[PDB]
């Protein structure tokens, strides 16, 4: 289109940013797709939840039901309660995209946790990169309250339950301020009249702008300051090594995300999740037996349910056990954002680094951070004990004790386990430098010896040996197979053959191909 | 340069173009350097069924939204099982059209478009001292000029002010 | 302040042909190293596939909302009607009495009590409602609701002369 | 805090953008000021409504008031005109911000229409910024229907009236679609459910968004396309003269910012706007006199007042009168966005414009414009033909009737008398070009005869007569005392004078600076 690109050309003149933007270049490695991951759920979150807000009305008015859904005609319930049910049952195709919407919810929390455990073992976090983590932990802090407070919105049974427990009797048990707090927030007493609508405005329009912001900030600074990359055979602290954004690297990312939205609809469309029209409308004299909340707030509900009751009765007051949740709550909010801080004054090390470290290099922090993992998942496996002492067949009391002690016991054993571990891949990586790798061929020596054929990785000496190398931060292979030692297959289709000229130039081809890469990558 | 930067053909303008920011593409390379062969017609007839798949379904999507029993019937008397797979049809059809699409995308992508391995100049740390200098010098101009440093009542007031204000 | 006047040097126009001859080369040679051109089929399945899947897309995404205004919900005498015909005064059971009801504007009792000709002098207007005794006066949940529901209603008004 | 700068300076060196943004130009003339006015309304509008979320609650479902407000005890309404009485009556500061909402409005809406005033006229859409007048076209539409469904909102008798009469009765009346639209829209008859939280929704998320995406996009274009000047001493089609960003320009903007929010909170105390107790809960029996919808809806209302009866009857079918209305503003709606490729298609004008032109050198074009601002007046007037036949004592027919014919007849008259007055402002300049300054000095001349003693601007001839300057599109003085002629009063307080000796100096170096910056701006 000619015509019209020079007269935005004469117009607008770009042709300069448009070839810095269509020429950077950027890593190519399976595992620098878990943060798109998170963004592709955000964005179907948006659109899904901009779908729902044309059919919901957050009030906490009265009403008889008088609808198709049969077993709960008759019986009272808020209107958002009803705004919900009749999402579900008369809009054609709203109980789809509210199923979306709660999916989508899941895997945004998942993805995050999954890109926090990448970014804290490979060590992205290093000089000139503290900001952003600091940032993507308000982020994941924001995530997690907002979830919170959007399955709270069709206020029935358990989402009441969920809000009462801990909103309320966790705010009203705070030292001094407390009871400030908790009239401040519902206007009154615990079921008000007000609650509702103020949690539909947070939920929106406050946090997904915060949410935004944050996410502009961050990609910004991820795109100025150029991505990191792990060591290997042209890396250098100096350049960035990868594909071009131009052919390639948008066409990657579009298909990625195509493929997380048909994963999201089939399991938003195959799987029944929150069924609220099973449940009633909440009223405070009825209770259920499973009262978890979703799988992002289930280390603080545990984290509750193991603690001791322990309390304090002085002069005229009192202080009660939740206010022992509120502060290691707090603590490990106030844990997370510091660490780059608290490891650089601990190692003493303030250089910049834009190479990556195989968490087998860095044993200390590996443990740490299984560590960490281990005493979340004892936190969130406490939180389910109702299940698992029923479907398995185990004690309540016993299950309760079981993570009481755990919590105390797995941790620096899960610490011990995982440093041996990281030593012990080293020495594996160690022996396969010095020696070649192993064929699994057997030999017999006509004076009855058994070796085994190892093959070098590079030079050899005078008698056969191959000289040792040195250790460079890049991975080994550890199969022949992995390197071109068994391979080219017949080149038919599954059934029928081709003509031998075919397969010969092809594979030819291919070769040189290979070696060229090869010597070109490696002579820069 | 000149005037005469045409005729010059395509692969000089983009190495020019890559030296002009830094990127150095090495190994660029065709996946079919043969002619037509056999493997070639397999491989796009491949690459085109997936995307023939997804528009189907798509269509069949529509059909369905259209067309199916959708209200809700439930009871023990008329026992459905209409409406009870009304849900699962629309994700099976909608997630299941987009897979394909992607996957189409993919497979075109690892198979057609041609291999390539860049480099890119990271050019990282402090500024240049010439950015530095200027720059501190134009922010200590700017507030030595304003003589606000040796104004303290203007200063002091203006602070109280804000301060209560805010 | 110190008083200033500065010079800006715009630069505008066309770009330098170097960067445009530049980057038009990336673009076309991204383009044609695809051999996307000489390959029909992939393209056109491709385009169809991408088109259904948004045109279905959008008609899910926007079907929700579409009601048709003709379907008969309304009960009446004669079957059912739509909407948009019926109007309150309609009868139901054919023969039904419906008087003409005048508000009060208290809620003892009465929301709406009867009336008689002689209420009225000759040079007066007056509101009425339908009323149908039926409905009762506003003391159970029930009457209060049919009430509230006759009170509201963008057809029921009349002008009485 | 040179340790803080030099660290962030090595982790990010801008260094280069930040010289390259502290060093911009901005030409300084008061009439570039009318898009700051606008900005700065909108975030005042942000800020207020975010307040304003925290209490209202939009439901359509009926309550009986048992309020504070005695008059009203005992009345049956919705829920949403329940919490605006409650913002109103019990929130400590609540009537006050939502009087500071609606003034910002209304600041918000006259503050675009001036700066399309100013755009159009100097001329500023021409070759570089057609799309920059289309994105603000958008812009001013969304505004409109955004102030709309805000005051739309806590449903009274008056906003009922008008969304009843408005968007439920002319939609309902489109010829084919008609009341598909509105069975869509409202989910049924008018009066229903799902009318206000869809408004509610709409208005606190959708639109406000899609309005600052726009007003990004706008502030960027206008950034990165520079600003625009009129002609002058050193000005050229090449170069911008005016104030650096970095110590002035800032400070100019953040200090009218400071006065516009002074202003909006002054009259935002001192006058009463919407007082929605007055009126009452919204019933569709009842009615008032007034009607009316804030002054940038007035010219749709007087429209369809002053539009004559004319529907069509064929078979089985009806269009009605609305209709008429519902085209003409599509076609306003239309006709404004389209202008600049109009124009450059009568005139026959492509080239690249840098300079802007003053209204009285283009003498159709502001002729125009003069004849839509007077259509525009006769609208709004026609809409308060209750008000105006109340205190003016004149016939509602006659006014009525009188909207009806000036409709036609006022425009062609301020187009003519327009354009003579652009005409005779251009003699005129042509005549103080080709004489000097009239001083306004009589003398007698000892053969009686009076002479008016003028004052060249430039070089004179042999006999005294000044030679005759050219036109160079910049203003040019009229009065004597705005050259300096007449100035320099003394130098005291106001009641006590200064020695002599700083007078004189003071005077003198102010001479001086003003002869240099005229010498130094003349020669470059
Ligand atoms: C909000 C919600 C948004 C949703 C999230 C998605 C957005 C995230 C952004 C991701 C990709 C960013 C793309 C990008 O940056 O390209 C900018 C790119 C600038 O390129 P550049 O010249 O290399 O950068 C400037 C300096 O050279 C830079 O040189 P440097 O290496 O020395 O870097 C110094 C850097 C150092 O400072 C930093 O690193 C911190 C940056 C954080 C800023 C806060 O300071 C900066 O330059 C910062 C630039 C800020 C601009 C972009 C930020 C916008 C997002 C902010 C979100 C809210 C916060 O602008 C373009 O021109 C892109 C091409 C598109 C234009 C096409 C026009 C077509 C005609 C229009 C038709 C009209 C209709
Ligand atoms: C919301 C708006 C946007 C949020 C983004 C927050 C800004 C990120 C910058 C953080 C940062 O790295 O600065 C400290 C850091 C201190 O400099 P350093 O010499 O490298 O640190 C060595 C010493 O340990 C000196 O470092 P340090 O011991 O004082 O730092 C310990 C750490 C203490 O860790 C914390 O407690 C984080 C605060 C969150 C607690 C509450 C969480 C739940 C809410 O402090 C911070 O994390 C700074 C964040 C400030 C509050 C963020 C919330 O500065 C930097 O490294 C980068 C320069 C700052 C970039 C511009 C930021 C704009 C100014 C903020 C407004
Ligand atoms: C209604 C109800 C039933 C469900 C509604 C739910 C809702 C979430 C619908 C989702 C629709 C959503 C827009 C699907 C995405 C479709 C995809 C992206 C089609 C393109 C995939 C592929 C075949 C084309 C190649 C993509 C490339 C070439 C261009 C597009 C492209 C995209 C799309 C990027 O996101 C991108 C991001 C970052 C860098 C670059 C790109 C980029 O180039
Ligand atoms: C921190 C957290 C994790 C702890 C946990 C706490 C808790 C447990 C979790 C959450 C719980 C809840 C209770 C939290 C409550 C959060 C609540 C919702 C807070 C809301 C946030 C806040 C109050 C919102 C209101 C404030 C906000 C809306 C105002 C910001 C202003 C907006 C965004 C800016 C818009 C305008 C912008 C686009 C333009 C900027 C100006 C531009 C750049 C310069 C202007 C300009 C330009 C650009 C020209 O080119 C120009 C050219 C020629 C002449 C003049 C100009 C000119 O003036
Ligand atoms: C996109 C277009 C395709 C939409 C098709 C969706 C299918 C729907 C369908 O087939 O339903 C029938 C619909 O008949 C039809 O042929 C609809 C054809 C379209 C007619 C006119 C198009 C509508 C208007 C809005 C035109 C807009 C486009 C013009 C541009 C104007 C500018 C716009 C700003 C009516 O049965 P109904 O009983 O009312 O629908 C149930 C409910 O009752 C029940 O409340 C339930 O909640 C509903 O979900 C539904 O189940
Ligand atoms: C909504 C939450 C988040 C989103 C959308 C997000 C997204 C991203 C994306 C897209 C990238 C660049 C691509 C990539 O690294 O794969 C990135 C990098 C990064 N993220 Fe996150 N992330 C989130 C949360 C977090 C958390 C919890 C942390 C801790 C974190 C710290 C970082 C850091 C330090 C980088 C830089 C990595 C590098 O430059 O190599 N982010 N994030
Ligand atoms: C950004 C992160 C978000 C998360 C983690 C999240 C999470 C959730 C979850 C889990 C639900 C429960 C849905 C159900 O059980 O049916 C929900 C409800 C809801 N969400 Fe979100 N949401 C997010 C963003 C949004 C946005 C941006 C909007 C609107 C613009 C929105 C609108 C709604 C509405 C209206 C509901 C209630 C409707 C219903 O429950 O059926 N959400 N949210
Ligand atoms: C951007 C342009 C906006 C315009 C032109 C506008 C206009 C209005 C007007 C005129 C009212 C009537 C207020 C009254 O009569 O008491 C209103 C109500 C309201 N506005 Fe806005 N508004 C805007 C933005 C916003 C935003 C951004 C928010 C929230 C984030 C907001 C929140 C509200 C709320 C909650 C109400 C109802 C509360 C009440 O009526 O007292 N508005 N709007
Ligand atoms: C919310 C609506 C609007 C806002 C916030 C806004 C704001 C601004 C601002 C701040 C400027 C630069 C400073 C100035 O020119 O005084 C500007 C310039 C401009 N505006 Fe608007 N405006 C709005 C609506 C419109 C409309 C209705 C039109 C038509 C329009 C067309 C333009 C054009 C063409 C310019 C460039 C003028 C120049 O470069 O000299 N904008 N606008
Ligand atoms: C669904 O079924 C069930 C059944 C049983 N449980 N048991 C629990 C614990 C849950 C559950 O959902 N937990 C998630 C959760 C936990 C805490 C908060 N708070 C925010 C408010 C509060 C607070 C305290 C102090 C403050 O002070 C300061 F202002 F910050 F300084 C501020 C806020 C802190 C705790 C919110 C959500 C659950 C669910
Ligand atoms: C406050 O007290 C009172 C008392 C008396 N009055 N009298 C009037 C006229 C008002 C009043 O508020 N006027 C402002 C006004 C006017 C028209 C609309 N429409 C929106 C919907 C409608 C429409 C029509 C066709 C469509 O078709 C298609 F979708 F475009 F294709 C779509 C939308 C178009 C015009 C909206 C606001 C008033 C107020």
């Amino acid at each position: 289109l000619a015509r019209q690109a020079e007269d935005i050309d004469t117009r607008y003149h770009p042709s300069a940013a448009l070839r810095r933007q269509l020429n950077k270049v950027f890593p190519t490695h399976w595992s620098f797709l878990l943060g798109e991951i998170a963004l592709y759920s955000f964005v179907v979150l948006l659109i899904t939840g901009v779908y729902l807000t044309l059919f919901f009305d957050p009030s906490m008015v009265d009403v008889t039901y008088n609808g198709v859904y049969q077993p709960l005609r008759g019986v009272e319930m808020s209107r958002a309660y009803q705004s919900a049910l009749d999402i579900s049952f008369e809009v054609r195709g709203g109980l789809f995209v509210r199923q979306i919407h709660h999916w989508a919810a899941l895997m945004f929390a998942a993805a995050i946790m999954v890109h926090l455990a990448r970014i804290f073992f490979t060590g992205a976090f290093r000089r000139p990169r503290e900001t952003n983590w600091v940032i993507g932990s308000l982020l994941l802090i924001l995530a997690m309250f907002e979830g919170y407070f959007g399955y709270s919105l069709p206020d029935d049974l358990l989402s009441g339950l969920g809000l009462r427990a801990a909103l309320s009797s966790i705010t009203l048990g705070m030292p001094v301020i407390g009871t400030w707090l908790h009239w401040a927030l519902f206007g009154g007493d615990f079921p008000g009249t007000i609650l509702i609508p103020r949690l539909y405005a947070l939920h929106i329009l406050l946090l997904p702008g915060i949410i935004l912001a944050l996410i502009g900030l961050h990609l910004a600074l991820v795109w100025f300051q150029k991505h990191t990359q792990f060591p290997g055979p042209g890396r250098t602290e100096h350049n960035v090594v990868g594909v071009r954004v131009m052919p390639v690297f948008a066409f990657k990312s579009g298909a990625f995300f195509a493929a997380i939205v048909g994963v999201l609809g089939l399991m938003g469309g195959l799987l029944q999740i929150n069924p609220i029209w099973n449940l009633g409308p909440y009223k405070p004299s009825q209770v259920s037996a499973g009262s978890q909340p979703d799988f992002y707030m289930m280390w603080t509900e545990g984290l509750a349910r193991i603690w001791p009751p322990w309390e304090f009765y002085f002069w005229h007051h009192t202080i009660p056990a939740p206010v022992w949740v509120a502060v290691i709550m707090g603590l490990v909010f106030v844990l997370l954002p510091a660490y780059p801080f608290l490891e650089k004054r601990f190692t003493g090390d303030y250089a910049h680094h834009n190479l990556l470290q195989r968490p087998r290099d860095v044993p200390v922090r590996t443990a740490i951070g299984a560590m960490a993992i281990a005493f979340y998942m004892v936190l969130t496996l406490a939180a389910m004990n109702d299940i698992i002492a029923l479907k398995f067949h185990i004690s309540l009391n016993a299950t309760t004790w079981i993570g009481r002690i755990g919590m105390v016991i797995l941790p620096p054993f899960v610490y011990f386990i995982t440093y041996r571990w990281c030593i012990g891949l080293q020495r594996s990586d160690r022996s396969v430098l010095e020696h070649g790798v192993e064929t699994g061929i057997i030999k017999r020596l006509p004076h009855g010896a058994y070796i085994e054929l190892h093959q070098p990785l590079g030079p050899v000496d005078e008698h056969g040996h191959p000289i040792p190398l040195q250790y460079q931060g890049a991975p080994l292979p550890k199969r022949m197979n992995k390197l071109g030692s068994a391979g080219s297959p017949g080149s038919g289709s599954f059934l029928f053959a081709d003509s031998a000229a075919e397969d010969a130039a092809l594979r030819e081809a291919g070769h040189a191909a290979e070696q060229r890469a090869l010597a070109a990558l490696r002579e820069h | 340069d000149e005037a005469a930067l045409a005729a010059m053909s395509n692969q000089e303008l983009l190495a020019l173009g890559g030296k002009l920011d830094g990127v150095r593409i090495a190994y660029k390379e065709p996946r079919w350097p043969v002619e037509g062969t056999k493997a070639e017609k397999r491989a796009e007839r491949s690459v085109a069924v997936w995307l023939l798949l997804g528009g189907v379904f798509g269509l069949a999507l529509l059909l369905i939204f259209l067309f199916w029993p959708w209200e809700f019937k439930a009871a023990d008397g008329e026992s459905d099982f209409i409406y009870s797979l009304t849900t699962p049809l629309y994700g099976l059809t909608f997630g299941l059209s987009i897979l394909s699409i992607a996957i189409g995308a993919v497979l075109y992508q690892k198979r057609f478009i041609p291999e390539e391995i860049s480099i890119q100049e990271r050019h990282d740390g402090a500024s240049r001292e010439i950015d530095r200098k200027t720059v501190v010098a134009n922010l200590t101009d700017a507030f030595e000029g304003s003589t606000i440093r040796r104004r303290k009542l203007i200063g002091l007031s203006f602070g109280v002010g804000m301060g209560a204000f805010g | 302040i110190p008083e200033e006047i500065s010079i800006q040097e715009r630069h505008d126009g066309a770009s330098r042909e170097i960067d445009r001859k530049t980057v038009v080369a990336n673009l076309t040679d991204a383009f044609e190293g695809s051999t996307i051109r000489r390959r029909k089929l992939i393209g056109l399945s491709f385009g169809v596939g991408m088109g259904a899947f948004g045109l279905g897309t959008l008609v899910a995404f926007a079907g929700g909302l579409i009601k048709n205004p003709w379907k008969p919900v309304v009960p009446t005498a004669e079957g059912k009607k739509a909407v948009l015909w019926t109007s309150g005064w309609t009868p139901r059971y054919q023969g039904e009495t419906i008087y003409l009801a005048r508000a009060t504007g208290t809620e003892d009792g009465p929301p709406f009590i009867k009336m008689r000709p002689e209420d009225m002098d000759a040079g007066g207007m007056e509101t009425v409602f339908p009323w149908r005794e039926s409905d009762g006066d506003g003391t159970t949940v029930e009457s209060h609701h049919k009430l509230q529901e006759i009170a509201m209603g963008i057809r029921n008004p009349v002008m009485l002369i």
